[PDB]
């Protein structure tokens, strides 16, 4: 019929109509972006809502291969023994003064990394918590595993706006972060039309680009990156 | 877009004296205008270790030497004297009006929008509920604060004081109506269109009450306690000091204002305390948490602000609350 | 040309001393000479957070936390005696004439020129409105700011001291003429001929005044309030301290001027609002708002310039403004 | 001469000058916006650095003032005996689970309010992790406390834009912050020229309001407001 | 000069009260008459 866009996922059927058996049959296909997720064919008569709970369980295993793939790292602050792990904190990005150590009993608490090369260091509580406020990871980090580079630097030289996809992954409809396109508005503080115009794309109008300061404030009010 | 006036500082209504405490005796009380002032005297304490230790004075030889050191003090004491088991508090109230206009606003236009709102409320339901459970702050002696918790029988008598003469007399009973209950009775009703009048800019209203409480025979009368400056020698360390105005002991007169007060019932807590003091964000140093929350939406200026910026009235609780407050007066509005 | 003058100071005329305060009862103003006087004393005050919080401070912890540790502070305080209801609040007035001469100077044509226009407004209209307008607030007690507020009974007395004695003695129900509208009187035209009389130099005026206010039986009084210097610790921060002389609580003399001053009528905006204080770009800093506009073409400097350099003479209302202008003082002139 | 402009500080002289001694002198006034706190008369041959070295002190002074006027509330996390303080952080806001505590054998770790009465919770390692991670207070913090209320609120109804003087209390010359104009604008990814359209205020002409999303990411980089 | 009810024997006030009250170990009989008597003789309990 159309292409239903649900969070950055396109269903886009055929336009050449088949007949499967006695029905009117179309081939739906579920884009990611510009690849295919899956190839199906699914009947003219079902509605629009019944082909979205029939991708539903492919959306929702890209979801979890999605938090899967780049869920953030997990330091874990432990004793002087180092085999009992008195507390587990999801890094955002692992430090520069770290090296591969083992505990001792000359300090009392340890900062290891959660894989099998344990690289850490001997920190007190209060070194602790300042590590845990400045590398925290935010809740929906895992976003930024599919957002690229260029579009997450925090120098401006660096910085490249997001396309229509990009933004499209996080602001409105059933999108990863599961807020709607006012709620995003109220949270930037502008308006819901003029974040319509940001998310909007096709022709040059009504596509004014979001700005730096913007994008990342809208990051941080998500919970996707800097939001320690 | 009519905005919240930077400065709205408040003129408090109800303007209580400073409590005059005095000694006698019970049945004497109609001819208590000769009585002996309650004296701050001084007595000396000597203490031993009551306070919680901080698991290094727990040791049996650090304890024991802490207490062959005994903290001596010397604590301002208020007692009747020993024929005397009456404390007789006396205090003069103003009611003034006028309570809609602010003292000083900074929007003309929100001044307006203001009145606007105290007339409309006015007109709606005039200062009758408020003054109905002034009143009855007013008739119990929640004003005598801990010279109540343990008095025999109090008693409180409100005289109406137009041209310097009394105008209309009440006597009433301070353990009959309740600190929990704002019921209705005559006297307290006739009481409650006085301080109405007073409220409204109908007329002027000035109240001598005089409170009579059966605590004991040469018992501890506890008046405001002062500040200590702490300057002096350990030995003499003045821990305690109590408030006096001419070698008279006396209760603050805000503390009397605030016993008044205590009339907000309409808090979203439970009544199983009771009513507590109409403040913003309806505070109780007792408890030493708020009712009526900024983030339960029940504070006074997220009402205000409501009923006024957006003309979203509240429920008529709410508005008793508000204009309670405006009554109370304060420094409103961004510093 | 006729430039603008450098300097412009001006000497204040009407020159009232620090009004004192003293407490009595009402019936015995007459022998109020020996009134015992009101002292400021000290009392202490502890309190919650009742302002509006900075958005940061609505967490509730917080709010809890500010209870738990309240706010103690040691304040003066000005309270009549329980057995004194009347304030008597006194101070003397010296109206002095040459309103129109500077102080100082830069031209002698600007000085010139300003005595000419303040002469030849004297000729078609002297100091008839303005010592009407003086001697109602002296008429009405508005040197009593927040003492007549909630005042039972307002008697003004005033007293024209020639040669150490009485000369005439006028009379004046305070609460009679209001704080809003001029009208006019047997007395009070009197009383306006002889401060005519005092700002035209054709004669000496000294007067004493005399307030007797029914505040009631010792209610807190309001005299003038100081600097704060905050040089301590925050438990005896000594948040307010009050004007007293020798032991004796007193009004400042700017504040009595300024409430003489309170004659403006013919701002731009609404009178219906009453009268403000004359002063340049009309200010009352209670409301924030400046009344009389430098943009609009009513403020005292760009009417005294109309009517000065180009001889552009504005109405009459607004002349009267520019003469009471000059008759307050000020440091008049840019820099 | 002409004001000397630090920040939010404004030095403006007298435009009499008085002749004190026999050199001619300048009475000096020193504004913190509309409130002065140091009138001095200097002499004409004072440059504007012997101008500024004169208030220095009275700067300095007002700086620790604020400093210690508007910290941060410090949540000290003990053991079980309530004395040792293992940690201290320094919160922007408390935790709502606060209520009146007294550390007991009950429970190992225990955090307070440094108040005098303390206010506290049982917590674990991972949960006051969560708790430090979610209310921290930024370094420069105080700054919020000369700041108005309407200018660091979150929601979009209830929000005005800063003036020059609040936007001169954090970017520019001597502001709290420390950093200069062109560096808060590498932070915000704008011109050179477009933030100091922004700064200089005068005239509506070349002076725009800056946008919510704007001043709320210059806050959340410049650690004032909303930086864990 | 001498105090029975030390705290390392935990006889004392605030070791059974809290032990009564957080815990819900109830004491012996004499040892709760004895916290009741306490209270009755008022105090400043709590953190000091």
């Amino acid at each position: 019929m159309n292409a239903i866009h649900i969070g950055p996922f396109s269903i886009t059927p055929a336009a050449r109509g088949l007949h499967y058996g006695g029905l009117p049959h179309h081939q739906w296909t579920l884009y990611y972006g510009p690849r295919e997720m899956a190839i199906k064919t699914l009947p003219d008569s079902y509605t629009s809502s019944e082909v979205r709970d029939e991708f539903s369980d492919i959306i929702a295993e890209f979801v979890i291969d999605a938090r899967h793939r780049y869920a953030p790292d997990v330091l874990e602050l432990v004793n002087s023994d180092g085999d009992a792990v008195l507390a587990r904190v999801a890094v955002s990005r692992l430090p520069e003064a770290l090296s591969g150590c083992i505990p001792d009993d000359r300090f009392p608490y340890w900062l290891l990394t959660a894989s099998r090369p344990r690289l850490g260091l001997p920190v007190t509580l209060n070194e602790y918590t300042a590590l845990a406020v400045e590398l925290s990871a935010p809740p929906l980090a895992w976003i930024t595993g599919l957002l690229p580079g260029e579009v997450l630097t925090h120098d401006a030289e660096e910085w490249r706006p997001p396309t229509s996809w990009e933004l499209r992954h996080v602001v409105g409809e059933g999108s990863f972060t599961g807020v709607s396109g006012a709620a995003a508005a109220a949270l930037l503080g502008m308006s819901a039309t003029n974040f319509r115009k940001y998310t909007a794309g096709d022709s040059a109008a009504n596509r004014q680009k979001i700005s730096f300061a913007a994008w990342h404030y809208l990051l941080d009010r998500l919970g996707v990156k800097r939001a320690s | 877009i009519l905005s919240t006036a930077s400065v709205l500082a408040f003129e408090r209504k109800l303007d209580p004296s400073d409590a005059l405490m005095s000694a006698g005796a019970w049945a004497q009380r109609d001819a208590s205008q000769e009585w002996p002032a309650v004296t701050v005297r001084e007595k000396s304490v000597r203490g031993t270790i009551s306070n919680r230790l901080k698991t290094k004075d727990r040791d049996p030889a650090k304890l024991d030497a802490s207490i062959q050191s005994p903290n001596l003090q010397t604590v301002d004491v208020a007692n009747l004297p020993s024929d005397a088991d009456t404390l007789k508090v006396r205090f003069t109230l103003r009611v003034l009006g006028g309570a809609g206009t602010p003292s000083a606003c900074n929007d003309a236009a929100y001044r307006d929008k203001l009145l606007q709102t105290v007339a409309t409320y006015v007109n709606d339901q005039g200062f009758a509920e408020l003054a109905r459970r002034y009143a009855h702050n007013l008739a119990n002696a929640r004003f005598l604060w801990r010279n109540r918790v343990g008095a025999e029988a109090v008693e409180v008598r409100i005289n109406h004081i137009r041209q310097g003469e009394v105008a209309r007399a009440w006597r009433f009973d301070a353990l009959a109506i309740g600190l929990r209950d704002f019921k209705a009775d005559a006297e307290l009703d006739a009481l409650a269109e006085l301080i109405a009048s007073g409220l409204s800019g109908s007329g002027h209203v000035l109240l001598e009450v005089v409170a009579f409480a059966r605590i004991g025979d040469g018992q501890e009368v506890f008046p405001s306690q002062e500040l200590i400056l702490d300057k002096g020698d350990k030995k003499g360390q003045k821990s305690k000091t109590l408030y006096s105005v001419r070698d008279a002991a006396a209760i603050h007169s805000q503390k009397i204002g605030n016993a008044l007060r205590t009339i907000d019932t309409w808090y979203p807590d439970e009544d199983g305390l009771g009513p507590i003091a109409v403040e913003p964000y309806g505070s109780v140093t007792s408890q030493g948490k708020a009712y009526r929350q900024p983030k339960q939406k029940l504070d006074f200026y997220t009402l205000l602000d409501n009923w006024v910026l957006r003309d979203e009235a509240p429920a008529v609780e709410q508005q008793h609350y508000v204009i309670a407050n405006l009554i109370r007066g304060g420094v409103f509005g961004e510093a």
